[PDB]
């Protein structure tokens, strides 16, 4: 049987599920909207093709490119005008194996300096 | 069976002779019955002598009992009637002759008489104190608290006792008052009026202990009360601000959660 | 019932008014054979037969001589022949020599008990072969004596109702407050057993709440 | 002074005692959270591929260089200004 002397033995149980609950309740977070505020980097459509990734730079969101994932990847539209050797560049970029990363470090610094 | 007792050893004889002695010497034997006794006459009798002392050590020990003039003939239905454990070993021709070779088996009853006098006299004493006693413990036995429910009825019946003796030494005054021709048993039932207050005041003081183990007990259940009515609050505060905590906690993750995916789902 | 017994006022009215005879050399009047038996089948005691009293045994009337002491004094014989030969814790005494005076002795009690009660009620002369060896004539004698008494102890019972009836009122105010000690007890020890089982109704609804919730957690 | 109906008050304590509800309350929030990885898995899976790694248990962030196999950690305060959280993990890679 149960008696209230042994209370305290629910009173422990109570304390392990208030920390376990307040635990596993602050795990999650939100791992897009911090990988948009530290990279300062947002994935958009395209506006002409709902499968065509925008990446836009800067909170003014003034300089964005994009680019198709189907097939060879090759560079669409962009707000600052580029130079066809610019342009050339960056598929030569994308030309290799190399990363993602790489074309967007050469992207983000044309798109940026054509301002 | 026979007397386990040297009853022929001279050394033996002269112990007992000794003990007789000096019972009857201290007994004021020779005053009452008007003949003197000396050692030297337990030792060599005569039948006149021997029945002398015989009723006299009976007549001690059943005194309303009335001897005839023949005593030899009384003598084997009185150590009957007594329980005498060595009659087997006394015959019924020896007593008209006692001072024969055989005295030594009436010597050993002689001093079965002085022992019997003196066991019966300390044996009646005892017997006195357990007539007494019911009356004598009174608050002392009573007054302390009763550990289960037989010793309260067993304090019961001791007070029945002690009223049912006040009655019984009332009729029995008032009888004798009545037997000499009076017919004013006035001081009779003084008596019992005196006996019976005794009786009040050690209830009286029964009530009044019992009052105050009542009291005590009032006030200890209430402090008992008091604490498990404090516990059972405690376990109605502690509980309710452990739901509370848990059910603030889901609303808060549920409103975090519902704008991390509006924001997913806005940026577009 | 003791104490209880002697409370009447109009319960029996069996025994006839006491008499007393000036006239024969006992105060008592003496009893036939027929006016003694009448009582003692109203009165509380036990009789065989009208005859046997008339040819009193030996074996018989020890035994109505012991209800008689028990009845009329109020004393146990069996109790106080316990008492009369306790064990006593002096080193003088022997268990071999107590044998031989443990029979004797206690026929010597119950004959000074019955000698003193006979001699209160006017009867001097009480033997021990009054017991053991029983006369037809002495018992009328002796038997006519405890019936006179019996007369008289009903007569002066209307004057002691006062004394049982206010011992009544006090054991019962006694056993009232002995009864409401326990009742105080009882009723407390029920208090705590109805909120035990509710509060062990709320550790398992507690515990339950826990264990499920766990589940769809962790 | 005392309880009027202490018996009474531990059973209202324990019928008020809802279960369900937290129950079906840690339902939807973890329905909740199948939501968020599903419609956010397009996005980081973009964004792992970067080179940047987010470790939320430690506070930290987890920038790798392929070549070198030396892994750069970027742990976050209440004094860090936004600025330089973004240039140390761009340009870096
Ligand atoms: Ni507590």
């Amino acid at each position: 049987m149960a008696s209230i002397d042994a209370f305290s033995d629910l009173e422990r149980r109570m304390d392990g599920f208030q920390k376990d609950v307040a635990q596993v309740l602050a795990r999650q977070q939100n791992h897009v909207a911090l990988y948009e505020r530290l990279l300062q980097l947002r994935v958009l459509p395209g506006a002409s093709d709902v499968h065509d990734v925008r990446f836009v730079f800067g909170d003014d969101s003034r300089c964005w490119i994009e680019v198709a994932m189907h097939g060879d990847h090759v560079i669409g539209n962009s707000h600052p005008a580029l130079d066809p050797k610019s342009r050339a560049t960056l598929e030569h970029v994308l030309t290799v194996q190399g990363d993602l990363a790489a074309f967007l470090v050469v992207a983000r610094d044309m798109l940026l300096a054509s301002l | 069976a026979r007397d386990p007792r040297p009853l022929r050893d001279k050394n033996f004889q002269s112990a007992i002779q000794e003990e007789i002695y000096d019972y009857l010497k201290k007994n004021k034997f020779d005053i009452e019955t008007n003949h003197p006794i000396s050692i030297k006459f337990l030792k060599q009798p005569t039948q006149k002598g021997f029945i002398i002392i015989f009723k006299w050590l009976y007549l001690r020990l059943d005194p309303g009992y009335g001897f005839t003039k023949s005593i030899e003939n009384e003598i084997y239905q009185i150590l009957k009637n007594l329980r005498y454990p060595f009659l087997e070993s006394i015959n019924k021709s020896q007593i008209s002759a006692v001072g024969g070779s055989n005295w030594h088996k009436f010597l050993g009853m002689l001093h079965w008489m002085v022992r019997t006098n003196i066991k019966l006299d300390m044996c009646l004493n005892k017997v006195d104190r357990s007539l007494i006693n019911q009356n004598t413990q009174e608050i002392t036995i009573l007054s302390q608290p009763l550990k289960t429910l037989d010793e309260q009825d067993q304090r019961q019946e001791r007070y029945e006792l002690m009223v049912e003796k006040l009655l019984i030494d009332y009729f029995t005054e008032s009888y004798k008052s009545f037997l000499k021709l009076e017919d004013n048993y006035e001081p009779s039932m003084q008596e019992l009026k005196l006996g019976f207050e005794k009786f009040v005041h050690i209830i009286n003081t029964d009530v009044t202990s019992t009052e105050l183990k009542l009291e005590e007990l009032k006030v200890d259940l209430n402090r008992k009360r008091y604490k498990l009515h404090q516990q059972v609050i405690h376990v109605i505060d502690i509980t309710s601000k452990f739901k509370i905590n848990i059910q603030s906690s889901l609303e808060n993750s549920e409103n975090e959660l519902g704008n991390v995916i509006e924001e997913l789902r806005n940026l577009e | 019932r003791r104490s209880k017994r002697f409370l009447i006022s109009n319960r029996t009215t069996k025994l006839g008014p006491a008499k007393r005879a000036s006239r024969n050399q006992d105060v008592f009047p003496i009893l036939d054979l027929q006016e003694l038996v009448i009582c003692l089948q109203s009165c509380d005691f036990a009789l065989a037969t009208q005859e046997n009293i008339s040819r009193p045994t030996s074996d018989y009337m020890v035994t109505l001589y012991k209800q008689i002491i028990e009845n009329f004094m109020g004393i146990s014989v069996e109790s106080l022949l316990n008492s009369s030969n306790q064990e006593t814790g002096d080193g003088h005494l022997q268990e071999e020599n107590e044998n031989i005076y443990l029979d004797t002795l206690n026929v010597l009690v119950l004959n000074k008990i019955c000698f003193k009660f006979f001699e209160n009620i006017g009867v001097q002369d009480f033997n021990m072969t009054d017991l053991y060896k029983p006369e037809a004539q002495r018992t009328q004698r002796l038997l006519s004596a405890v019936v006179n008494y019996a007369r008289f102890r009903e007569e002066r019972m209307f004057d002691c109702n006062s004394f049982i009836l206010q011992m009544e009122s006090l054991l019962g105010q006694i056993n009232k407050l002995n009864d409401e000690i326990k009742q105080l007890q009882k009723d407390f020890e029920v208090e705590v057993k109805e909120i035990e089982i509710e509060y062990s109704l709320l550790s398992g609804h507690i515990n339950k709440y826990m264990n499920e919730m766990l589940e769809y957690m962790q | 002074n005392l309880l009027d109906n202490p018996v009474e008050f531990l059973k209202e304590v324990r019928e008020s005692f809802d279960i369900q509800q937290d129950v079906d309350a840690m339902k939807r929030i973890r329905h909740d959270l199948d939501v968020i990885k599903e419609e956010s898995e397009a996005r980081l899976k973009l964004y792992r591929s970067l080179g940047v790694i987010l470790d939320l248990e430690n506070d930290q962030v987890l920038i790798n260089r392929k070549n070198d196999g030396n892994i750069d950690i970027l742990p976050l305060d209440n004094n860090l200004s936004d600025f330089y959280k973004t240039k140390y993990i761009w340009e870096r890679l």
